[PDB]
C-alpha cells in the first residue's frame, strides 16, 4: 500500500488541505489500532509441527502423503506428508518445512530463492504515468491496442475470437521516450513489470543466457498478468548469442501456450535487427518513436518546466522553434541545466535567457566534428 | 585400498567386501546380449574378417599367436 | 561567480518560499513518522504456511502415523552380496553421509530389490524397506508436456502431404501397429521437419502432441545446453531413460539447430561441449542397444546446418519440407484462421490469398489479427473485407518497410 | 571384538611437555595430551598419532 497522489504541486492551501485530510485519516488509523479462540486448531497442528521446524527442498511426491525431501546437509529422506499441507502447492524444487525429529512434511514455505530475477521483478513502476508523457499519441494508441487493452479488456478479443497480438518492438532515436512509455504502460495497468537491460542477458557462462531468459519467462508466467521489457534488444538483436536469440524466439513463438505475459522490446538500431527476431507471427506491432515535433516539443517543455518556478519573460516558443533537432531527454537536459544556471546567479526563478543559453550550450555539446 | 565392512560404532573390520567400481560402470556392461548375426551385415566381409581376427581369435585360441610369438592386437 | 556560501543557500531557501513552506514540509514529516508508527503498531505481516482449508485435514490419524511410522532415508543400492542367497546382504550409499552393508526387511523380498534401484532405508538400523522409483532429474521430468495444446490437424492448412507423411510415422504405428506387424514392416522412427520460419512446424508439433495419446516430451535447445560439461549429455541420458519407462513415447526437439551444429575442430576446439551433447544424443538415437518404442521429432530452420550423422536415416528416417503456402494453401489457412472470428459471411478469402505475396502462415495469422484490431479499434462487432484489406496492406508494407541502390 | 578403534591424526605445536595440538584427520584440531609413557622429543609437528 502507498499514499494517495496529491495533485497540486505549487505551494497552495489546496495541497495543504489534501495533506491534513491524509493526516486525519492516518491519525484515525493510529486511534483505532491503539484502542485495543482457535486454540484447538493451534494445539493440533502447531503442536504436531513441534518447534523448531527445519527447512528443506521437495524433490518428488510418490504417494498421496509420501514424498522425498532433501535438506541442507544434502541427505535424502522418504518422509510422510501431514494432511494439512496443500498438495497443489507442492512441486519439485519447492521449499518445505519439516518436523525436526521425524522430518515429516509440515507445510510449504513461500519461495525466497532465485535472487537475481527476484530483483529484476522491480514492480516499482509508480514513478510515471501516461500523464508524464505528452504528444506520443499514435504510439500510445498502438501500444494500448497491442498490450494494454488485451490485459485490461481481453473480453473484446475473446468475443471477436481474436488471439491478441503477442509481441511489440519500439524503435527510434534514443531519448524519445521508449523506456518512459514502457514504464508508463506498466503503471497504467498494474500488471507486474519485468525489465532486463539488453547486454545484461549476454553472459560469460554458456548456459547462463538462455537459462536466464528461460527463468525470466518462468517468473513472468508465474506472476501471470505480466509485462516484460527488454531495452536495447540490439545488444542481442543484431553461435552462443544466436542460441540465446533462438531461445527467446522459441519462448515467444514455440511450443506450449504462453498465456498472458506481454513483451515490449526497445531498440535504437531497428534496421540492424536480424529477420528471425522480428517475427511477423509474433512481432506484428512495430512502433516508431520519431524525434518530437513542434507540438510535442512544446508539450515536453511544459511537462518538465512545470515543476520549476518560472519568471514572466520566458517565451517558450523561441525554445520550441527551429527544427526537430533534439529529443525529450535533451529537453529535460535543457530544463535541468537552465535550473542550475539560474541557481548560480542566485535565481530560484529561472528566466528566458537562462533557457536560451541552456539550449545554446546543449546544442554545443550536441554532436561534434571538424568542419 | 580394499572394501571392508566394520563395526558401526567400534570400527572393527568384521567383513571383507567385493570391490565396487561404480553404478554407472556396472551399467555399461552388456547383459541383454543382442542377436545380430554376422550374415546380417552385407558387403563388409573384409572388415568383418579384420575385426574377427583382431578380437575373437585372441579370445578363442591364444595358441596360434603364441606359437608364432606375436602380440595380439 | 562565487560559490554558494552557506548564507546564500539559507536566503535562497528562505526568501523564495511561499508563506506555506514550514507547515507543509512539517506535515510531510508527520506523514512519514505516522506511517512508521502505524507500521510498527500493526507489526509485521503474517507470511504463513500451507494449511489447507481447516475442515479438510488433521484427524488423529496424522499424529498417529507421525509417531508410528519411520522417516526413511534414501540410499543408492549396490552390489547385492548374494554370498549364499539365503541372506544376500546389500550395499547402500547415503549421499554425502556414508556407505553401509545392510539386509532386507521382513516385508520386502529379494526379487523386489535390484542393484542401484535407489532404495529407501530406516534411520538407525539402516534396514532396507521400500521400493522407490529411480532419481529422474527435475529439469528433465518437467519437460514432459502434461497438458495437450488446443490445436488439431484440422487447424493446419495446406500441408496435406506433410501431415500425412508425419502421421504415418509418429501416429500410425502407435494407433495401428497391426498394419505394420501383419505386413511385417518396420516403420520409421525419426522425422525431421524443416522449412522457413513461421511455416507451421511448431504448430504441427502441437497438433501431434494433442493427438499423440502417448507420452509426449517437448525439447528446446536451451534445455539441453547446460554450463557444466557432460551435464547436457547427462540430461539427455535421463530423458531417453524416461522415454524408455513409458510404454512407447514421443520426443520433440524444437529448433535442433541449437545443438546439432556440425562438428568442427580447427576453431581452437570450437564449442565442443554442445557437440559432445549432440554426440550423446546421436548415440542415444541409434548406437549400441536398440532405442525402443521411441519415435522422435525434430523441427529446424536450418536443415543443412545439422551434423550429417544427425541427418542420417535410421535416426532421422523421414525429412519433411514446409514450404511457403501455395494459393490453395493460403486460402485454406485463411479459412482456418477466420473460423474463430466474428466476420462477414461473404469474405472472398481467395482474393486475399492472391493479394498475399510469398507469405508464411505466420503472416496469415498476423494479417488476420491485424484485421481483428482494425475491427476492434473501429468498435464494430463484425470484421469486414475492408478491415482485411487494410490488414493486408499494413502487414505487407510493414514487412517491406536512402534506398537509392534500387532501380 | 572387544577392541575399539582409535582416531588417527597429525600433530602440531606442543604447548608444554604434556599438552599438544593434533589435527584429527580431515576433521577439526584439538588440544590433547600424551598418555603417560610415550616419548616427548619425537612428537614434532607432522607425526601421525
Ligand atoms: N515524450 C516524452 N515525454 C516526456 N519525457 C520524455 C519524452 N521523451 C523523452 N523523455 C525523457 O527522456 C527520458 C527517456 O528516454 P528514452 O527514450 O525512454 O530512453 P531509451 O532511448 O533508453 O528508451 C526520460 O527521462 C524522459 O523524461
Ligand atoms: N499451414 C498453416 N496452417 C495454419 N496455421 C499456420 C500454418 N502455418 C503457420 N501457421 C500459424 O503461424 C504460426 C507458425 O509457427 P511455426 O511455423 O510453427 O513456428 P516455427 O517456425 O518456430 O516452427 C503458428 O502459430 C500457426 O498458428
Amino acid at each position: 500500500s502507498k499514499l494517495p497522489l496529491v495533485t497540486p504541486h505549487t505551494q497552495c492551501r489546496l495541497k495543504l488541505l489534501k495533506l491534513e485530510r491524509i493526516k486525519d485519516y492516518l491519525l484515525m488509523e493510529e486511534e483505532f489500532i491503539r484502542n485495543q479462540k482457535q486454540e484447538e486448531e493451534r494445539s493440533k497442528v502447531d503442536d504436531l509441527r513441534g518447534t523448531p521446524m527445519s527447512v528443506g527442498t521437495l524433490e518428488e511426491i510418490i504417494d498421496d502423503n509420501h514424498a522425498i525431501v532433501s535438506t541442507s546437509v544434502g541427505s535424502e529422506h522418504y518422509v510422510s506428508i501431514l494432511s494439512f499441507v496443500d498438495k497443489d502447492l507442492l512441486e519439485p524444487g519447492c521449499s518445505v518445512l519439516l518436523n525436526h525429529k521425524v522430518h515429516a512434511v509440515i507445510g510449504v514455505l513461500m519461495d525466497d530463492t532465485d535472487p537475481l530475477v527476484t530483483v529484476m521483478k522491480v514492480e516499482k513502476a509508480p514513478q510515471e504515468t501516461y500523464a508524464d508523457i505528452g504528444g506520443l499519441d499514435n504510439q500510445i494508441q498502438e501500444i494500448k491496442e497491442s498490450v494494454e487493452l488485451p490485459l485490461t479488456h481481453p473480453e473484446y478479443y475473446e468475443e471477436m475470437g481474436i488471439k491478441p497480438p503477442k509481441g511489440v518492438i519500439l524503435y527510434g532515436p534514443p531519448g524519445t521516450g521508449k523506456t518512459l512509455l514502457a514504464k508508463a504502460v506498466a503503471n497504467q495497468t498494474s500488471a507486474t513489470f519485468l525489465r532486463v537491460v539488453g547486454s545484461e542477458l549476454i553472459q560469460k557462462y554458456l548456459g547462463d543466457g538462455p537459462k536466464l531468459v528461460r527463468e525470466l519467462f518462468r517468473v513472468a508466467e508465474e506472476h501471470a498478468p505480466s509485462i516484460v521489457f527488454i531495452d536495447e534488444i540490439d545488444a542481442i538483436g543484431t553461435r552462443e548469442i544466436q542460441r540465446t536469440m533462438l531461445e527467446l524466439l522459441n519462448q515467444l513463438d514455440g511450443f506450449d501456450s504462453r498465456g498472458d505475459v506481454k513483451v515490449i522490446m526497445a531498440t535504437n538500431r531497428i534496421e540492424t535487427l536480424d529477420p528471425a527476431l522480428i517475427r511477423p507471427g509474433r512481432i506484428d506491432r512495430k512502433i516508431e518513436f520519431p524525434l518530437p515535433d513542434e507540438k510535442t516539443k512544446k508539450r515536453i517543455f511544459q511537462i518538465h518546466t512545470s515543476r520549476m518556478t518560472l519568471a514572466d519573460d520566458v517565451t517558450l516558443d523561441d525554445l520550441i522553434m527551429a527544427k526537430d533537432d533534439l529529443s525529450g531527454a535533451d529537453i529535460k537536459a535543457i530544463c535541468t541545466e537552465a535550473g542550475l544556471m539560474a541557481l548560480r546567479e542566485r535565481r530560484m526563478k529561472v528566466t528566458n535567457e537562462d533557457f536560451k543559453k541552456s539550449k545554446e550550450n546543449v546544442l554545443y555539446k550536441k554532436q561534434e566534428g571538424t568542419p | 585400498g580394499d572394501l571392508v565392512g566394520v563395526n558401526k560404532d567400534s570400527y572393527l573390520i568384521l567383513e571383507t567386501l567385493p570391490t565396487e567400481y561404480d553404478s554407472r560402470v556396472k551399467a555399461m556392461e552388456v547383459d541383454e546380449r543382442p542377436t545380430e548375426q554376422y550374415s546380417d551385415i552385407g558387403g563388409l566381409d573384409k572388415q568383418i574378417q579384420e575385426l574377427v581376427e583382431a578380437i575373437v581369435l585372441p579370445m578363442n585360441h591364444k595358441e596360434k599367436f603364441e606359437n608364432l610369438g606375436i602380440q595380439p592386437p | 561567480i562565487r560559490a554558494l556560501d552557506e548564507g546564500d543557500i539559507a536566503l535562497l531557501k528562505t526568501y523564495g518560499q511561499s508563506t506555506y513552506s514550514r507547515q507543509i514540509k512539517q506535515v510531510e514529516d508527520d506523514i512519514q513518522q505516522l506511517l512508521k508508527k502505524i507500521n510498527e503498531l500493526t507489526g509485521i505481516k503474517e507470511s504463513d504456511t500451507g494449511l489447507a482449508p481447516p475442515a479438510l485435514w488433521d484427524l488423529a490419524a496424522d499424529k498417529q502415523t507421525l509417531q508410528s511410522e519411520q522417516p526413511l532415508q534414501v540410499a543408492r543400492c549396490t552390489k547385492i552380496i548374494n554370498a549364499d542367497s539365503e541372506d544376500p546382504k546389500y550395499i547402500i550409499n547415503v549421499k554425502q553421509f556414508a556407505k553401509f552393508v545392510v539386509d532386507l526387511s521382513d516385508q520386502v523380498a529379494p526379487t523386489d530389490i535390484e542393484e542401484g534401484m535407489r532404495v529407501g532405508v530406516d534411520r538407525n538400523k539402516y534396514q532396507i524397506h521400500i521400493p522407490l522409483p529411480p532419481k529422474i532429474d527435475p529439469t528433465v521430468t518437467m519437460m514432459q508436456v502434461e497438458e495437450k495444446p488446443d490445436v488439431t490437424y484440422s487447424d493446419v492448412g495446406g500441408c496435406k502431404e506433410q501431415i500425412e507423411k508425419l502421421r504415418e510415422v509418429v501416429e500410425t504405428p502407435l494407433l495401428h501397429p497391426e498394419r505394420f506387424v501383419n505386413l511385417g514392416i518396420e516403420p520409421p522412427k525419426g522425422v525431421l521437419l524443416f522449412g522457413p520460419p513461421g511455416t507451421g512446424k511448431t504448430l504441427c508439433a502441437r497438433a501431434v502432441a494433442n493427438r499423440t495419446d502417448a507420452c509426449f516430451i517437448r525439447v528446446i535447445g536451451s534445455e539441453l545446453v547446460q554450463k557444466y560439461v557432460g551435464e547436457g549429455a547427462r540430461m539427455v541420458r535421463e530423458l531417453f531413460e524416461m522415454a524408455r519407462t513409458k510404454k512407447a513415447c514421443l520426443i520433440f526437439f524444437d529448433e535442433i539447430d541449437a545443438i546439432g551444429g556440425a562438428r568442427f575442430d580447427d576453431g581452437a576446439g570450437g564449442d565442443n561441449e554442445v557437440q559432445r551433447t549432440m554426440l550423446e544424443l546421436i548415440n542415444q538415437l541409434d548406437g549400441f542397444d536398440p532405442r525402443g518404442n521411441i519415435k522422435v521429432l525434430m523441427a529446424t530452420n536450418r536443415p543443412d546446418t545439422l551434423d550429417p550423422a544427425l541427418m542420417r536415416p535410421g535416426r532421422l528416417d523421414r525429412k519433411i519440407e514446409f514450404s511457403l503456402p501455395d494459393l490453395e494453401g493460403r486460402t485454406h489457412i485463411f479459412k482456418i484462421h477466420a473460423r474463430s472470428m466474428s466476420v462477414e459471411r461473404d469474405i472472398r478469402f481467395e482474393l486475399l490469398a492472391r493479394l498475399c505475396p510469398n507469405s508464411t502462415g505466420a503472416e496469415i495469422r498476423s494479417v488476420c489479427t491485424e484485421a481483428g484490431m482494425f475491427a476492434i479499434r473501429a468498435r464494430r462487432k463484425i470484421a469486414t473485407e475492408k478491415d482485411f484489406l487494410e490488414a493486408v496492406n499494413k502487414v505487407i508494407k510493414s514487412y517491406a518497410k536512402r534506398y537509392m541502390t534500387y532501380n | 571384538l572387544q577392541s575399539v578403534g582409535q582416531i588417527v591424526g597429525e600433530v602440531l605445536k606442543q604447548l608444554t611437555e604434556e599438552k599438544f595440538i593434533v589435527k584429527a584427520t580431515n576433521g577439526p584440531r584439538y588440544v590433547v595430551g600424551c598418555r603417560r609413557q610415550l616419548d616427548k622429543s619425537k612428537l614434532k609437528p607432522g607425526t601421525r598419532v
